[PDB]
């Protein structure tokens, strides 16, 4: 074999695609949607039709396209247009009907069947029957069913089926019994006849095998009275469980309808109606509810709604709101609630406790909607603010638990706070002012804090947003007593767990000047130290070595406080981090950069005051004396020269000579030449010369950097490998490798001179997006995730980065293929220069040509082609691709929201086993990359030609784009959680330094950026005034990412041709 | 070399501005234009000297002194200078830059400063002067066409189809037609309301030619006002009847097999005085002289190592 059959299809698809490559024919296009269908890859094939459309409008009739695109609702009104203009046309009617039997439009499918019965066509007579029997089935009329069934042959699985139904109605159970097994074996043989190249008919066979086993329980229900609960449970469980598109579930219910009328099922049909409105078949969901109410499509439209069945009325109400009629929907809600609280308070004769309870819970949901809709209809202002708070609190009262109700109320209070703040900054743009405002803000701030707390405890494991929110109020409100009280109250109440999510945000405010704020932070941090230290040491250690006093001071206090309690763990972690920092930039390496900088300032800038600031701490750094053999063997070869080179420098400091100063540089240029020679020889570092203390380490209690989480047994640094590979780069990073106490190895990257903190926050954001993605059903269905990695900063300069296994940079894979296939690595580059020696100065017009010309004389395969030559089979090939496409698209949208720039071929990589893509280096975040001076990025994410190519042919139409909406849809819904996180590091006190680089207060700048993000999450990113829906915005983005005009401008290093 | 009856000039990425003798294809003199490609060439009405709009400068070599180097440089502007145009009476020069400005230069005076600046949001691709010398048409990358009154300073703007960048615009000698060409490959024609002398000078839409699928790179009217030519990235210069707006002659340099990938764009063109011949600038390093009626390639001007983006052509007595 079964796994051996798909292998064949995968391999044929490879060649079938490679054929399409050579020339797009409707012939191939056919044997391609089909072969992708066998491979049960639905959406990918859907893309094959998207291309079929936009290039051949040639299986013709825009209704045959709307029909093949399962857009029945479109194909119906397209066929009416196609029929009312045309004539009768036997087939046009067949399709016109097929739309109806999919839409569950039995009313029209039956009429259209009878009302048109000349049907001189005999095939038109044969097909006709199958449809108008099911139509009849849904309409009650069994006589019509039998008439139309007596036309269906007993040869057809369909013909054998409807007999099992007519028998079950007229109570002929052994007739039905046999009919079922005959319809089975007539469908068993039918799944071999179309041995793969069929419709969702092997997927809808599961709809027919479902219905047949259910139709057998419908048999069981008729005589045996003792399965009336058993059968109803499995029916109910295999519903919330099952996920079969609207249409199939109609039929599935129609089987269960022979036995249970909707009024006894209620919950069953509401659940179904619930899904019709979620998938977006409102006019269908309405008809479900109209039935259940047993009252009008409220044709008496000016009349009050029937409170007969409270649960159904509520459904109707929200269907009405999701429908057009939404001031009308709002109105029915106020009155429904008023009717409900009377139906409670008066009608509850005590021995009615369960009805009282479920009744109060429905009301909370009503109040939440009333608040919801009020804000939608009126926005946020001085009239609505109290009204919705009123509605939300009412909900808070009627459910007491329920995350959502306390959430809503918190956010409203918090948005009430924002409303007045942002109104008062409006005032101050043009003494009793501040007072009433202080009364205002304080009035809304305290409830907000309170609400966010009670909401956080009800989320537990899913509260990043609300938790961060607490912090904004906490940090942001230089603490007026009342607010602080609520905070200390919550901190008492809420679990310590919570705060781990948020550790870096807290630590970013250790040195808080606001005295009441800091107090609590320290106490909280210490308590977080008490249960789960580890979760604290690394980050606290970073802090305790900080230029800013108050930081490192207050950081130590918390460490001291942890020694009463975990001392050696504090001590181990203390030292390990110290040592790692020594190992990261070695004594001479620091000198080499310090000498380059010193000569730039003197010989090229006449700056000896900057120069002295560059050299003096390098001299003071060694003044402590060697501490490792590497620090001594350095001290021999260079130290004496340097100590005496400083001698001349300080002879000048006092003499103000220039012959004193030139003697110093005479020595400095000696050691520089010496080191520089030895530098490309640093290809390895041995622990016994470089840091002996780290070699010494055996079986520590310190956890392997960034492996710690509760739930999971703690892994400790059992040993460190004695040799570190030095990746010979500009920042010569180390490839440190550790041994785990579980047994397994852990590899890291010890980076020298990059503040690793930003990357860390991004990984944090990713963590979230990953939860959100695992929780949206569609995304979880497709496995949508960002591959992330560990980031453990060690200071402002250094840190550790988790090594991802099986990875090579995009650049790496190409460089290989290119040299293997004897292609000059930088050929597009050399082509471009040969054409235009002045490329970077050309006009856009001129540039585009050169670029196009380079592309037209080079292969677009490479990536696609090396990924085929990599694969051990063809299904392995195929899946790695499905992974790839998806993973890339995920990060394409997320990267857009993050504004992730600088996506050159050594900043993204590919896992060679999964085929999934992975991003590194999150320096240029937010529009930064595009805002820059020299060589600005015009791109939203890299969607370059070889990446496009490596996808399926029909790429962007297929999997990519679909995955794009799905992901972007999730992001728009969860826009707030996402914005909490981003906001949380735009205004991060120690990270604001990334936007002041627009030079080569911030209050106003940070505001822009965060608006920029909100725009992107509310379809306002493009034109200021349109609110673009996901598929448009996505379309717009792919457009932007692919424009030759945008790509030809990219700095050549970014390789717009890869 | 400005003394020959015919001035013919060619420039591009090969760091030279070469001068040709029209009737033979012999290259006369060549000049050193280093550190930039040449974006535009225009010979002054004076026939004294030729301008070379390049990257952040306009160097102006001499057609009389038959030997030296730039007479005038114009610096202090960043990003490319894309179009140059002259006013009949010697001393004015109009430029459009990527810096989003149309600038007026006093040629009879010192200053790398310009007498005037007209600022627009969006880079200016072409600058062209209504025959009446009173108005300057300015087309930018946004797709907006600006008519700048040189007296009133009253800017007036007009966008055709655009969200699309307009590439070049031109206006026939007899001031009856104005043509704009864009990146879609479209060509717009307006009829000119001669407001003039106590001005209104309005523009009435006439036709939209589907001139090309690919980028249209420049448009130009024949002296006649008989013909409209369109140069394009489709390696083609199409010549359109002004009476019909139909295609009369097509000149192209497209291979002879679909698997050639092109080799060359059609950057610029210039008619002969009698509107009988057309000169053609191409990225295949060659300038070409065509017969506008037969579409014969009458001569090939081979010399430049690297591509050609520029023509200047002169017929004056
Ligand atoms: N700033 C950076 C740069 C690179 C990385 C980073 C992180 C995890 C990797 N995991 C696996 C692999 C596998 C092959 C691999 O080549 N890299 C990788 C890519 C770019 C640069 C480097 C560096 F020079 F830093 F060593 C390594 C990597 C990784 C690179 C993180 N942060």
């Amino acid at each position: 074999e079964r796994a051996a059959k798909c292998r064949a299809y995968a391999k044929a698809l490879h060649y079938k695609e490679l054929e399409f490559q050579k020339g797009p024919t409707p012939a191939i296009l056919e044997s391609l949607i089909s072969i992708n269908n066998k491979l049960q890859q639905p959406e990918a094939a859907a893309g094959v039709l998207e291309y079929a459309m936009k290039h051949f409008g040639e299986l013709e009739i825009q209704a045959t396209w709307y029909e093949k695109l399962h857009e029945w609702e479109d194909a119906l009104v397209a066929y009416d247009k196609k029929m009312d203009t045309n004539k009768d046309d036997p087939e046009l009617m067949l399709g016109r009907m097929r739309c109806l039997e999919a839409l569950g439009e039995w009313g029209q499918l039956h009429q259209q069947c009878c009302e048109k019965w000349t049907l001189v066509n005999d095939e038109t007579q044969a097909k006709m029957a199958r449809m108008a029997a099911a139509a009849a089935w849904g309409l009650g009329q069994w006589d019509s069913m039998e008439e139309y069934t007596c036309m269906i042959p007993r040869d057809t699985h369909d013909g054998a089926f409807y007999r099992a139904v007519l028998a079950l109605h007229q109570d002929l159970f052994s007739l039905a019994q046999q009919c079922i097994d005959k319809a089975r074996d007539l469908l068993d043989a039918e799944l071999t006849a179309m041995a793969g190249e069929s419709y969702s008919r092997a997927y809808g066979a599961m709809v027919s095998c479902h219905m047949l086993s259910e139709l057998e329980e419908v048999i069981q229900y008729k005589l045996v009275p003792e399965r009336r609960e058993i059968i109803r449970q499995i029916w109910w469980e295999r519903l919330q469980g099952c996920q079969r598109i609207v249409e199939d579930w109609q039929k599935i219910l129609m089987v269960r309808s022979l036995v249970v009328s909707p009024h006894e099922d209620m919950r069953t049909w509401l659940k179904y109606a619930s899904l019709c409105g979620k998938s977006g078949r409102l006019a269908l969901a309405h008809k479900t509810l109209v039935l259940l109410l047993g009252v009008d499509p409220s044709r008496q439209l000016d009349h009050p709604l029937p409170t007969v069945h409270p649960q159904v009325t509520y459904a109707y109400m929200k269907n009405m709101w999701k429908s057009a009629r939404k001031i009308d929907a709002f109105q029915h809600m106020q009155h429904f609630v008023q009717t409900m609280q009377q139906q409670a308070q008066h009608a509850i004769a005590t021995e009615d406790q369960q009805h009282k309870q479920e009744l109060h819970k429905l009301m909370a949901r009503c109040f939440l909607k009333l608040g919801e809709w009020q804000l939608n209809l009126q926005g946020i202002n001085e009239s609505t603010i109290p009204k919705v708070l009123q509605y939300y609190s009412a909900a808070t009262e009627h459910d007491r638990s329920w995350y959502k109700a306390w959430h809503a109320w918190a956010v409203m209070n918090f948005e009430a706070v924002l409303h007045y703040k942002h109104q008062n900054q409006a005032r101050d743009e043009k003494k009793k002012v501040t007072e009433d405002l202080s009364k205002t803000l304080l009035m809304y701030t305290v409830p907000a804090v309170q609400g966010f707390f009670r909401s956080i405890s009800l989320s537990r494991g899913n509260n990043l947003q609300d938790t961060l929110r607490v912090l904004t109020l906490w940090f942001d409100y230089g603490h007026w007593p009342d607010v602080n009280e609520a905070l200390v109250e919550g901190v008492k109440a809420i679990q310590i767990d919570t705060w781990l999510q948020v550790i870096p945000q807290l630590i970013a405010r250790i040195d808080t000047p606001r005295p009441l704020v800091g107090r609590l932070i320290h106490q909280l941090l210490t308590d977080i130290g008490r249960y789960h230290p580890q979760a604290l040491i690394y980050p606290l250690t970073v802090a305790s070595k900080s230029t800013t006093t108050a930081r490192h001071n207050a950081a130590n206090k918390i460490l001291k406080n942890m020694c009463e309690h975990s001392n050696t763990l504090v001590q181990q972690a203390m030292m390990v981090s110290e040592e790692l920092i020594r190992v990261a930039i070695l004594w001479h390496e620091m000198w080499h950069e310090g000498l380059e900088e010193a000569s730039r300032l003197y010989f090229g800038e006449r700056n000896v005051k900057g120069m002295f600031e560059v050299l003096e701490p390098l001299h003071a750094m060694m003044e402590r004396g060697p501490q490792t053999l590497k620090e001594t063997s350095f001290n021999q070869a260079y130290g004496r020269d340097l100590m005496e080179a400083q001698e001349w420098c300080r002879k000048y400091m006092k003499s103000g000579n220039v012959k004193d100063l030139t003697q110093a540089w005479d020595l400095y240029y000696h050691v520089f030449r010496r080191i520089s020679k030895q530098l490309p020889q640093l290809t390895s570092l041995e622990l016994q010369y470089v840091s002996p203390k780290l070699l010494m380490c055996r079986d520590l209690e310190l956890a392997v950097p960034g492996t710690y989480d509760p739930n999971q047994p703690i892994i400790r640094i059992q040993s460190i490998a004695p040799s570190l590979q030095v990746i010979t780069s500009k920042q010569r990073p180390r490839k440190l490798t550790l041994m785990g106490s579980n047994g397994h190895e852990f590899v890291f990257l010890l980076k020298g001179h990059e503040d690793l903190r930003q990357d860390e926050r991004v990984m944090q954001l990713f963590g979230l997006v990953n939860t959100l993605l695992a929780n949206d059903p569609t995304s979880l269905r497709k496995n949508l995730s960002i591959q992330r990695y560990a980031v453990i900063p060690l200071s402002t300069n250094s840190g550790l980065i988790g090594w991802v296994p099986h990875c090579d940079t995009l650049h790496a894979l190409i460089r290989d293929y290119r040299e293997k296939k004897k292609i000059l690595l930088n050929i597009e580059h050399r082509i471009m220069l040969r054409m235009a020696p002045d490329y970077d100065h050309l006009t856009l017009m001129q540039k585009v040509e050169v670029f196009e010309h380079a592309v037209n004389n080079t292969a677009g395969d490479d990536l696609a082609k090396l990924l085929w030559l990599k694969s051990p089979s063809s299904e392995v090939w195929f899946d790695r691709r499905t992974n790839y496409t998806r993973s890339l698209a995920v990060m394409s949208m997320v990267g857009y929201i993050l504004g992730l720039g600088d996506r050159h071929p050594s900043n993204l990589m590919l896992d060679r086993l999964s085929g999934k893509i992975l991003h590194i280096d999150f320096g240029d975040c937010f529009e930064v990359a595009m805002t820059r001076e020299k060589f600005p990025e015009k791109i939203p994410f890299r969607l370059t030609r070889m990446l496009t190519n490596a996808m399926e042919v029909t790429g962007l139409d297929g999997n990519y784009r679909i995955t794009c909406h799905t992901v972007m849809e999730v992001l728009r819904e969860h826009k707030d959680s996402v914005m909490a996180v981003l906001e949380a590091f735009v205004y991060d006190p120690l990270l604001n330094w990334r936007l002041m680089d627009t030079n080569t207060a911030l209050n106003k700048k940070a505001i822009q950026i965060i608006n920029r993000v909100r725009d992107k999450l509310t379809g306002r990113d493009f034109s200021h005034d349109d609110t673009l829906d996901v598929p448009t915005q996505v379309e717009l983005l792919i457009k932007q990412a692919t424009s030759h005009e945008n790509l030809c401008q990219c700095y050549i290093g970014w390789c717009p041709f890869w | 070399v400005g003394s020959d009856p015919v001035i013919l000039a060619t420039a591009g990425y090969d760091h030279t501005v070469r001068f040709w003798q029209a009737h033979s294809g012999i290259c006369t003199r060549t000049v050193q234009h280093q550190d930039s490609q040449v974006n535009a060439l225009e010979v002054t009405p004076d026939r004294s000297m030729i301008a070379a709009a390049g990257y952040q400068h306009i160097r102006m070599y001499d057609l009389n002194s038959n030997n030296p180097n730039p007479i005038i440089s114009y610096d202090g502007v960043n990003k490319n200078i894309a179009s140059v145009g002259f006013h009949e009476d010697g001393r004015w020069m109009y430029t459009g830059g990527e810096d989003c400005t149309a600038r007026i230069w006093d040629l009879r005076s010192r200053n790398l400063q310009c007498q005037r600046i007209f600022q627009v949001n969006a880079p200016i691709n072409c600058v062209c002067l209504h025959p009446n010398q009173a108005e300057l048409i300015v087309g930018d990358q946004s797709g907006a066409i600006h008519i700048w009154d040189l007296k009133t300073d009253h800017n007036e703007q007009l966008i055709p189809e655009p969200e699309v960048s307009i590439t070049s615009a031109h206006i026939d000698p007899d001031a009856s037609y104005m043509a704009a060409v864009n990146s879609t490959g479209n060509c717009y024609v307006w009829n000119l309301t001669g407001g003039i002398g106590d001005e209104v000078t309005q523009l009435i839409p006439k036709t939209k030619i589907p001139a090309h699928t690919r980028y249209a790179l420049q448009c130009r009217f024949s002296p006649d006002s008989t013909l409209l030519a369109t140069c394009s990235a489709d390696q083609t210069c199409k010549i359109w009847r002004t009476s019909n707006f139909s295609l009369m002659t097509e000149l192209s340099i497209k291979s002879g097999n679909p698997g050639e990938s092109s080799r060359g764009w059609m950057w610029g063109c210039a008619f002969s005085g009698d509107s009988q011949y057309i000169v053609t600038a191409s990225s295949d390093n060659l300038a070409r002289l065509w017969c506008v009626e037969t579409g014969e390639i009458k001569r090939e001007y081979g010399g430049h190592q690297k591509a050609v983006v520029c023509l200047a052509f002169n017929d004056s007595v």
